DNA sequence: CTCACGTATGCTATAATGTGCTGACGCGG
DNA sequence: TCCGCGTCAGACTCGTTTATAGCATACGTGAG
């Protein structure tokens, strides 16, 4: 009843040939020249090495199969750039490649918000330092204590440890139902804006047609593009000083609405 | 948008592409630094839309001016952010991927389609083994699995001209190549030639699948996914918590799994990787997609961060918690609040105290509105700040808004509709809601911290529906049974009891008053007790033949108190109503009487008045609870020492040899159960009266005014059962198993328990409390199954004009009539011109309403049997007629068309169960059962009537019964049935058939413990097959040596004896077999499990003797725990484990073949020449003998009847009446009144579907299951036009299946089994036109019932044109 | 009172305007349900009048 | 449940035959569990873990 | 009425239709500003419609007849 | 118009090449 | 042996463990 993808794959790998030194050299020379069978046999025979490496960095982030596959990608690059002319063995060279590709993938895919390798490498140094501090300081590393030891900026160390903060699932207990939509306004707030927008239209046809024209076209109320000082001036043909004159007159008209219906504006003082 | 229906069908790869707005290539979510969406990632703005309203990502276009302006630089459309909740994406899969739902979901569609077992397909999918897709060379045919080595062999030899592949590509190719048409014809050809019984079903099911597949226009290839859709971002959001951290949906982790492995597969294909590694990646890709769709179905679910399995797509739809039950069939609501409830005795029935601050908040928009119309507020934000400041003018405005505005009060749990009621609110200072006492019954509200939800009906329509339909005043009667739910209790009962009840002389015995006012003045003046006997002059107002009220003045001999209560009593009612000492039982009748004579508003006022006076006099009285109020009988210790030496003597006789554990258990329980009753009756004589009061001269006896006795007798609170435990004996307590402890508690609570009695008490107590927590769930689950089944049922028509009905007899079980025929046919439309006995004139019409007046006439004539119109026999298609139903029991008049009857039925069946679960359990400790069903003693003189009985005369002179179903009845003179009495098997009758007995005579005695095996014939006894150790067991005694035989059943029995039936066989002196009088049957009595025979083989028996005692341990306690499963078994239409056999066709029968002992009963009817032959077990013994002319459904075997067999042979009214009576048996045992018409609704919903034989003008053919209404519609047009006539047969569906068989898949999905429902609907291409209630509630539309029935019927006629 | 987004704001405005009229819409929970079933690869369409 | 041995029995449950199937369970404080059980046909079986 | 709506149910009959008709009438007074036939007596539009139905002034048929009348008067004015 | 800054893909040669939690609910179809 | 069910609201609190090398050229956009 072998159903498991992992056990099936490991059964298939076991069924492979194990390579010797002379065999590795023969196949490797044919492989670099571009043999089909040679490349396939070298990869298939050295899958076992990937697994002994993929099962070594277990319980770190990525799953065995996931690391077994990314590790296999390193195997392929290893076979492509292997030097059979050098007397030194293949297993030694491949180990570098398999560990490199696995580590690179574990630094990228693991983190939901994709964290760049530059920051990840810096983070490594901060954490190793924290470990040595913890062994001697019975307490745990502070941000400032780590920063002192590396001779680096406190702010930089804090930014990095912040990026270490891992993600809280909303569906894991639900948190979704507590946390409200912040971008959506309550009908209370949306209705308040309707009242303001409606009042403005009526407020535009209450004062002068010369000032309302300026504010309507500039703010983009009845207009479309919020024309700045120069564009509003150029339209009505008015001057820069005239802009300040219409503005001051427009505020005086609003003061009249305020002393009449200011009962709402004076409440803006809390 | 406004739409007609919804359809579901398989998604084509290209269909999936249509919804998509781009392919998400990368797992990248957002940028760690600028927290904005990455390139072509999972939150890509280029695909799903802009993060901010009308703004591109790189920020070049802003403001509402830019509309649909796709920014050239970043590639982001300037529209609203809302779009990111609606736009979908997609994923290009390298390898085809099977959709788990069509693979794993049973039965499965891919397997059933290919006729290929799941195992085979899986070996193919996980790349263990190859499958042949097609070989022109028959060498290898189709769908034949080859292992890795099997593929190498044929590949050299044949190769090329045979195509075999591995993985989902193989299965997709196999699906693409398969021709639905041709296989349909091939399978039809197979069924024509050789239709084997069981494989005809499976072949017909694949035929239905193939037909349905082609009609749906679904393609089998699409079961395998090439394109994978991506859910819009906002429906799987990544949001920042306050802490700076982020929180995301698990769907993001599952999508990232799928994309990583898919892209890695693309890579390994570009790199030409060796095939072992390609395979691993294809397995991992299918694993990731299957986890994303439905995680946990494909084996071990993928655990995320905690260890908890990631929540997948299907998990958000499926569970109760999915989206159906949580967000759609119920929601969180605006203008809602809650608080603790507290009494408002000052309130009138239509009012409730609503806290100031609570109401301020709930009616915020209504305040804003009035504030602006008065011009007190310039605008909304100023109005808000005036409310924030809580200004004095705002209170006055709020008072003005709340006036005549109804508010909904709700209490959990909402079991029945009265769990929501509307009230007019009364603004109160303080934080607690004030509830009217009289409605506390409907809510089951007690003020020890319960809370209530408040809801504000906003619209004019909602206000009107609250005031008219949902108002407290208007919902007085229970919709479950006709009775008033609005009933005084506790203080109110006690006060009116105190006022009405009379005392000897007291102050001012035998005075005379002018009316109740002089009486009130006398009492309050302090010259008269409320219990003084006196003759007052009250003037009652009796209604005449018309609407005018007649006035009558006469002198009455009552008491001061009753006279003053007359002042509350409305005109129309008799003074005799108040002239008795009033209890809660009498006050309920008072309010019902007042409702039916005077009407609603008067009863409303009268109810409030009763409550006010009841509290008021309760408080005046000053009734309370001292320890001396709990009176112990002087003669307890005697009764107990007697009982105790007696039980001691039976325990000593136990070591001797006359006793099993079951026998002595029964005997000790009987002794203590009788002792408990004795001590209780001693306490109640000593307490109830034992009032020595000297009347005006000498001594008298009258009823005691002891406080606790008054509380019990009035029905104010505790019952006689509770007061037994207080003042008498606590009694036998029952273990959590239900089995009763052998040592009872002798002491009571006044006496105090000792450590051992208290510890023993705990068992029963805690089992009770655990029962409320755990059993409530099954009660509630039954409510929900009932609701789902009877959601659609609505009053559609006024009169279908049907004559058909179900003959309802008076339930006369256990001497005293349990439920009268009058009450069972009250409020029900009659039929078949039911007149009086003497057939020469009609008494009642064929279409009328049975009012209390018609019912009272029925009683003078003593009508026993009445055909009434019922819901089950109603002809209305897609609902039921107002006449077939009858009165809306909650309204007290004929039901309104449009009322949702089914819901009311389900709620009203469900409520009592759910309420009686918590209720009897926390409230009781011990079990006060009474098992002493030995002797029938008859209460009234008459003649013995024995229907269904076959008994043999024993050597005693006595009639020893040997029938299973035996009904002793008590006939009077005229010849009516008045008392019934279920005689058992093994009974000794005092007198035989049709003999006179006097009042209080014993007519039959039987042992309750032990059902004896009683032999008909006389002779010697032979042991057949009774090998010791094999089938029986041997147990020996001392000095001489009495052995006793116990029949070990197949449970304890060895493999050797399995096939042997052990039986006591009757032979004569010669040692030949004695025959059973007049048949060819030799006497032989088959002994069941543990049949304890005393008398060893070769003993001369006489006839009518006890051979064998099978022990009958009744460990059952009288609660709903045992009862509700019976109810649920009935509603779910379960065949019992031993069904009793019925004759299928009328006609004359002889025996044919026998398999050793197994009977092959051969029926050969008279007219119908075809025989009907049945295989029957050997040990199952027949009631019928040989050649009798038996009709359809005559009982052949001993055993319970299957509702299926009843329906199938006798018919609708038979099976409906079987269910109604068998369910009602349980509820009646717990004192629960539910009207039959509710049960009848649900049975109608059970009998929804029907199987069809032959064809009509439509597509019926053999054995399609279609709904009864739709086949009747066809039959109506067929009979007028002609065409092929179609025989039909109604099928019973039990609740769960009946709800899933509904031709709405939105209702089926919302109920249960959502994954399976949606696969079957998707494959059928099913279209839901939304006729039902659940369907409309889900889409948030007007219900097709109540208010909505008007609007909904207007839409249905808008379908005819425009 | 629950999902209907446009409906709740519109009816709030009506209640301050004193119209006491509903103007109902489509509950957003159902829109989600549709999207969740299409994410399963089941085509679930609204068929028009 | 204390580590040690426990002898239990399905009182019916399995097989409407109604056979009492006896079992031993050896429970350690740490390790795999060792089960012995009877079958309806009176064959002694071991379930490791 | 004020307390209980039984009398108004007795006029029309179907509780459901009572609610529709009282709704329609309350909407006229709410929006159209239609004058109430009974003295308002500080009563909400919900209760006034029920008073009018109780006394038998308002009814589905009557409301439809007056709708046609006002609608035909408006047709007359437009033409 | 040019460099700096942020991000990514690259290569390293002793040999090493086969895995690895929690169990127990109960009734029905 | 598998998979389907197992009342309905309400209150509060907590919480988001781990490992990885270091350095040079290449790929690509943004700022002055
Ligand atoms: N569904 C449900 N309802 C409950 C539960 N506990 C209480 N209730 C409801 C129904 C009964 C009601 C009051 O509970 P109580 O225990 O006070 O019982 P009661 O019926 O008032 O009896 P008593 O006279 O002993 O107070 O509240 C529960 O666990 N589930
Ligand atoms: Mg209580
Ligand atoms: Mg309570
Ligand atoms: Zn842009």
């Amino acid at each position: 009843r072998v159903l498991d993808a992992t056990q099936l794959y490991l059964g298939e790998i076991g069924y492979s040939p194990l390579l010797t030194a002379e065999e590795e050299v023969y196949f490797a020379r044919r492989a670099l020249r571009g043999d089909v069978a040679s490349r396939r046999r070298m990869i298939e025979s050295n899958l076992r090495l990937v697994v002994k490496i993929a099962r070594r960095y277990g319980n770190r982030g990525l799953a065995l199969l996931d690391l077994i596959e990314e590790g296999n990608l390193g195997l392929i690059r290893a076979v492509e750039k292997f030097d059979p002319e050098r007397g030194f063995r293949f297993s030694t060279y491949a180990t570098w490649w398999i560990r490199q590709t696995i580590e690179r993938a574990i630094m990228n895919q693991t983190r939901t918000i994709r964290l760049p390798i530059h920051i990840v490498k810096e983070l490594n140094v901060y954490l190793r330092t924290a470990r040595e501090l913890s062994h001697k300081l019975d307490h745990e590393p502070s941000a400032e204590e780590i920063a002192e030891q590396l001779d680096k900026p406190v702010d930089d160390v804090s930014r990095m440890l912040r990026l270490n903060e891992r993600i809280t699932s909303v569906d894991t207990p639900a948190l979704l139902d507590i946390l409200a939509d912040e971008k959506e306004n309550g009908p209370e707030d949306t209705t308040q804006d309707d009242d303001m927008k409606q009042s403005i239209v009526k407020w535009l046809f209450e004062l002068n047609a010369k000032q309302r024209e300026v504010l309507a076209r500039r703010f983009g109320l009845l207009g479309y593009e919020a024309a700045t000082l120069e564009d509003v001036g150029r339209e009505i043909g008015l001057t820069r000083e005239r802009v300040r004159q219409i503005q001051v007159e427009g505020l005086r008209r609003l003061r009249e609405i305020l002393q009449t219906q200011g009962l709402n504006i004076e409440a803006l003082f809390l | 948008e406004e739409f007609d229906a919804i359809k579901i069908a398989l998604a084509s790869p290209d269909m999936i592409r249509s919804w998509s707005f781009g392919e998400v290539k990368k797992p990248e979510t957002i940028n760690y630094r600028t927290f904005k969406p990455e390139r072509d990632g999972l939150f890509c703005a280029r695909i799903f839309g802009p993060v901010k309203d009308y703004e591109c990502l790189c920020g070049k276009y802003k403001r509402l001016k830019h509309r649909g302006v796709i920014c050239e630089k970043c590639g982001v459309e300037v529209t609203q952010t809302k779009v990111r909740r609606e736009r979908m994406g997609h994923i290009e899969l390298a390898s085809p991927t099977a959709h788990i739902w069509f693979l794993k979901s049973l039965p499965s569609r891919i397997g059933l389609l290919l006729d290929m077992p799941l195992r085979d397909i899986e070996r193919v999918l996980y790349f263990e083994s190859y499958v042949v897709i097609e070989g022109g060379m028959t060498n290898l045919e189709r769908q034949q699995i080859l292992t890795e080595e099997q593929y190498l062999d044929a590949l050299e030899e044949f190769g090329d001209e045979f195509d075999a592949k591995m993985g989902a590509e193989a299965i997709q190719a196999l699906l693409k190549s398969m021709d639905l048409e041709q296989e349909c014809e091939q399978l039809r050809e197979e069924l024509n030639e050789t239709n084997s019984e069981t494989k005809r079903k499976k072949l017909t099911k694949r035929i239905k699948l193939l037909e349905a597949f082609v009609q749906s226009g679904n393609k089998p290839e699409w079961m395998i996914l090439t394109v994978l859709p991506v859910l819009p971002p906002d429906l799987r959001p990544l949001v920042p918590l306050d802490g700076g951290r982020f929180a995301t949906s698990d769907l993001n982790d599952l999508y990232r799994r799928v994309i990583n492995r898919n892209n890695r597969l693309k890579r390994l294909l570009d790199l030409a990787a060796p095939d072992i590694i390609v395979r691993n990646e294809k397995r991992m890709l299918q694993e990731a997609v299957d986890a994303l769709l439905d995680n946990g179905r494909r084996g071990r679910a993928i655990t995320g961060s905690n260890k908890r399995p990631l929540k997948s797509l299907a998990d958000m739809i499926k569970g109760k918690q999915g989206r159906f039950r949580q967000n759609l069939l119920g929601k969180r609501v605006d203008y809602s609040g809650r608080s603790v409830i507290t009494v408002g005795p000052y309130l009138r029935l239509h009012q409730c105290g609503l806290p100031k601050k609570m109401a301020l908040e709930l009616f915020k928009p209504f305040i804003y509105g009035k504030l602006e119309l008065r011009g007190l507020a310039t605008t909304i934000k100023a109005a808000k700040k005036m409310v924030e400041r809580e200004e004095a003018v705002v209170w006055d405005i709020l008072d003005e808004v709340i006036r005549e505005h109804p508010v909904l009060l709700n209490r959990a749990p909402t079991l029945h509709r009265l769990g929501i009621q509307a009230f007019e609110p009364v603004l109160i200072e303080g934080k607690a809601i004030q509830l009217h006492p009289l409605v506390c019954a409907a809510y089951n509200a007690d003020f020890d911290g319960d809370q209530m939800a408040v809801h504000v009906p906003l619209t004019l329509e909602a206000q009107l529906e609250a005031r008219a339909l949902m108002m407290s005043t208007n919902n007085i009667l229970s919709p479950a049974n006709g009775e008033p739910i609005i009933v005084p209790s506790q203080d109110v009962v006690l006060g009116l009891y105190y006022m009405t009840r009379d005392c000897v002389n007291a102050k001012g015995e035998g005075m005379v008053l002018t009316g109740p006012k002089e009486a009130e003045r006398l009492y309050r003046s302090g010259l008269a007790s409320l219990h003084a006997r006196v003759k007052v002059r009250i003037t009652e107002y009796e209604k005449d033949a018309n609407g005018e009220l007649v006035a009558k003045t006469s002198l009455k001999d009552t008491t001061v108190g009753r006279a003053i209560l007359w002042m509350i009593v409305p005109k129309g009612l008799p003074y005799s109503i108040v002239n008795q000492a009033l209890g809660k039982k009498a006050i309920s009748k008072m309010l019902n009487t007042c409702y039916r004579i005077l009407g609603l508003k008067p009863t409303v006022i009268f109810a409030d008045q009763i409550m006010y006076t009841g509290f008021a006099y309760a408080a005046r009285s000053g009734a309370s609870v001292g320890i001396d109020d709990m009176v112990i009988p002087e003669k307890k210790h005697e009764i107990i020492s007697e009982a105790e030496a007696e039980v001691a003597e039976i325990q000593e006789q136990f070591q001797s040899g006359l006793v099993t554990a079951g026998e002595r258990y029964n005997k000790v329980i009987d002794i203590w159960a009788a002792a408990n009753d004795r001590v209780s009756k001693a306490m109640m004589d000593n307490l109830q009266t034992e009032t020595v009061i000297n009347r005006d001269g000498q001594e008298e006896k009258q009823v005691s005014f002891n406080s606790i006795y008054m509380m019990a007798d009035s029905g104010a609170r505790g019952s006689a059962a509770q007061i037994r435990q207080l003042a008498g004996m606590r009694g036998l307590m029952a273990k959590p198993d239900g089995s009763i402890i052998e040592t009872p508690i002798t002491a009571n609570f006044r006496e105090g328990l000792n450590v051992l009695q208290y510890f023993i008490s705990t068992h029963g107590a805690r089992k009770g409390l655990a029962d409320t927590a755990l059993k409530t769930a099954n009660s509630g689950y039954l409510t929900r199954r009932l609701v789902d089944v009877a959601q659609d049922l609505v009053v559609t028509e006024d009169d279908c004009g049907t004559h058909e009905g179900i003959m309802m007899t008076p339930v006369i079980e256990g001497g005293d009539v349990k439920e009268p025929l009058r009450d069972r046919v009250l409020g029900r439309v009659t039929a078949e011109d039911v007149l009086k006995p003497g057939t020469a004139d009609i008494l009642v019409p064929r279409n009328t309403l049975l009012h209390e007046q018609w019912c009272d006439l029925l009683e003078e004539n003593s009508v026993d049997a009445v055909k009434v119109r019922s819901v089950v026999s109603c002809d209305t298609d897609f609902g039921v007629c107002a006449h077939c139903y009858g009165r809306d029991l909650a309204r007290g008049h004929i039901i309104n068309k449009g009322e949702a009857i089914g819901v009311i039925a389900a709620q009203s069946i469900g409520e009592p169960g759910t309420q009686l679960t918590m209720r009897t359990f926390h409230i009781g400790g011990a079990a006060s059962r009474a098992a002493a069903e030995s002797s029938i003693q008859v209460k009234n003189k008459g003649s013995i009537k024995l229907s269904n009985v076959k008994s043999v005369v024993n050597s005693s002179g006595k009639l020893v019964i040997t029938s299973r179903n035996t009904e002793l009845k008590l006939i009077d003179e005229f010849g009516r049935t008045k008392e019934s009495y279920k005689v058992p098997y093994g009974a000794v009758l005092a007198k035989g058939d049709g003999e006179q007995v006097a009042g209080g005579e014993t007519v039959a005695n039987w042992d309750p413990h032990t059902m004896p095996v009683i032999t008909e014939v006389s002779g010697f006894v032979r042991f057949t097959d009774m090998i010791d150790g094999q089938t029986i067991t041997r147990q020996t005694d001392e000095l001489t040596g009495l052995s006793s035989l116990v029949v070990l059943d197949s449970a304890e029995r060895t493999a050797g004896g399995k096939d042997l039936r052990p039986a006591l066989k009757i032979v004569d002196a010669q040692g030949n077999d004695v025959l059973i009088p007049g048949t060819d049957m030799p006497a032989q009595y088959f002994l069941p499990g543990k049949a304890i025979v005393q008398l060893e083989d070769g003993v001369q028996i006489s006839s009518g003797d006890t051979l064998a005692r099978i022990p009958q341990e009744s460990g059952g306690t009288k609660d709903i725990t045992g009862g509700l499963p019976r109810v649920a078994d009935l509603f779910e239409a379960r065949r019992p484990k031993e069904p009793a056999i019925l004759a299928e066709i009328s006609g004359i029968v002889s025996f044919g073949k026998e398999t050793k002992g197994k009977r092959r009963l051969v029926i050969t009817p008279v007219d119908g020449s075809d025989p009907y032959e049945e295989m029957i077990p050997k040990w199952r013994q027949l009631n019928v003998f040989e050649g009798e002319r038996v009709e359809r459904g005559d009982v052949i075997s001993d055993g319970p009847e299957a509702p299926h067999d009843i329906l199938r042979l006798r018919g609708v009214h038979a099976v409906t009446r079987y269910i109604v009576n068998e369910v009602q048996d349980v509820y009646r045992l717990q004192g629960v009144k539910i009207n039959d018409k509710h049960i009848e609704v649900i049975v109608r919903q059970m009998l929804r579907k029907a199987t069809i034989v032959n064809a009509g003008s439509s597509d019926f053919l053999e054995g399609e299951q279609v709904e009864y209404s739709r086949v009747k519609i066809a039959n109506r047009e067929l009979e007028a036009n002609g065409k092929v006539g179609a025989t039909y047969s109604r099928d019973l569906l039990g609740i769960t299946k009946a709800s899933l068989a509904t031709e709405s898949f939105i209702s089926a999905a919302s109920f249960q089994e959502t994954t399976r429902v949606l696969t079957e609907a998707a494959v059928a291409g099913k279209r839901d036109e939304l006729r039902g209630l659940k369907e409309n509630v889900i889409v948030g539309r007007l219900i097709p019932a109540g208010t909505g029935y008007a609007y909904h019927q207007d839409r249905m006629r808008r379908r005819a044109a425009g | 009172k629950s999902d209907d987004v446009n409906g709740r704001t519109k009816m709030y405005k009506n209640i301050v305007d004193g119209n006491h009229q509903m103007e109902p819409g489509m509950p957003e929970s159902f829109n989600v349900l549709l999207k969740e079933i299409r994410s399963l690869g089941i085509n679930i369409e609204l068929e028009d009048e | 449940r204390s580590p040690g041995v426990f002898f239990d029995s399905d009182k019916g449950k399995t097989h409407s035959s109604g056979k009492v199937l006896y079992n031993a369970r050896i429970i350690p404080y740490r390790g795999s569990w060792l089960d012995f059980e009877f079958d309806p046909k009176d064959n002694l079986f071991v379930r490791i873990d | 009425a004020r307390v209980t709506v039984q009398d108004a149910v007795e006029k029309i009959g179907n509780r459901f239709d009572l609610v529709l008709v009282a709704a329609r009438r309350a909407r006229q007074m709410q929006v159209g500003g239609k004058d109430p036939l009974v003295p308002e007596e500080n009563d909400k539009t919900t209760v006034i419609a029920l008073r009018e139905i109780e006394e038998g002034l308002i009814n589905n048929q009557i409301l439809d007849v007056r709708e046609r009348q006002e609608q035909q008067e408006q047709e007359a004015a437009e033409l």
